[PDB]
């Protein structure tokens, strides 16, 4: 419905700050086959399998009422997508283009006002 | 044309019959048949060598349409 660009980063969590590597990835947003689920799915796009880790097209699912949204976890990097789970093993993404970078980020990843109104309309919306 | 003492090259390389028969079998380049004798035209064939890590991998054409 929506194409949409990202990658992944290690699952290493020290200081929260994962250095992003040129991994070749793409995720699509679907609700699922049947939709029978009742909530968007982000699905990972067999592009490219880089040898020395472990990287298989492996789906993932969300639940709603828990999951918050922090605009940024990363005092270094930026851009860095935080969606909080339990025990489930988090994947974190990043936004391709680059529109920042060169100013000191706290609240700014894409927009202030219109990721605000995503992600935090799509968590209360449920199936 | 002639023939002399064989030299290391790159990847996907065009190899004639007789171009085939100088390829030594040599650890630095991981070939560890089962034949141990080779260097004739067509395919040949690696068997594993450690199933800890894998050998290389390229991009080609079979690993999407496959």
């Amino acid at each position: 419905v929506i194409k949409f660009r990202a990658g992944v980063c290690e699952y290493n969590e020290d200081s929260r700050l994962c250095t992003p590597i040129p991994v070749q990835g793409e995720i699509e947003i679907k609700p699922n086959e049947e939709e029978e689920l009742g909530f968007w799915d982000f699905e990972w796009r067999p592009t490219e399998k880089p040898v020395g880790r472990e990287l298989d097209p492996i789906s993932l699912i969300l639940i709603p009422g828990e999951t918050m949204w922090v605009p940024i976890k990363s005092s270094k990097s930026g851009r860095i997508f935080a969606l909080v789970f339990s025990s489930n093993e988090r994947y974190f993404f990043w936004l391709q283009e680059k529109n920042s970078g060169n100013l000191p980020l706290n609240e700014l990843s894409a927009k202030d006002k219109e990721i605000y109104n995503k992600m935090i309309g799509v968590l209360n919306n449920s199936s | 044309k002639y023939s002399s003492k064989p030299y290391k090259v790159d990847n996907m390389t065009r190899i004639l019959p007789q171009q085939s028969r100088y390829i030594s079998f040599i650890k630095d380049d991981r070939f560890v048949p089962v034949r141990k004798f080779k260097g004739n035209n067509g395919v040949v064939v690696l068997r594993d060598r450690e199933p800890k890590e894998p050998v290389a991998l390229i991009e080609t054409v079979r690993q999407m349409k496959d």
